[PDB]
């Protein structure tokens, strides 16, 4: 519908959001555990030291 | 070869669109869109 600004919005909602992210990367870096993640396998990298 | 890094600087390079966004915000009302562009540097070698 000629390019609607919600989509915009949520755009710059995502933007946002992408500080937030990288504060959990930061967290991440910090410290989580030596766990995996679930999707499709058990089993992935740990993301102590990403 | 140029046209695809100047794209990647405009995306996930500088702060994403709100440069792009405050240039009309800018420009609209108070008449120019102005930005500083200068050369930093950048670290964290083996350590």
């Amino acid at each position: 519908a000629a390019e609607q600004q919600i989509d915009l919005i949520a755009r710059m909602f995502a933007e946002t959001g992408v500080k937030r992210l990288f504060q959990l990367l930061h967290d991440h870096a910090i410290k989580y555990q030596n766990q995996e993640e679930v999707f499709q396998l058990r089993g992935k990298w740990v993301a102590v030291n990403p | 070869q140029e046209t695809e890094y100047v794209n990647y600087l405009f995306m996930r390079k500088n702060e994403g669109f709100k440069v792009m966004f405050d240039w009309f915000q800018d420009t609209l009302m108070m008449k120019t869109g102005v930005v500083k562009v200068y050369v930093e540097e950048v670290l964290k070698p083996t350590f």
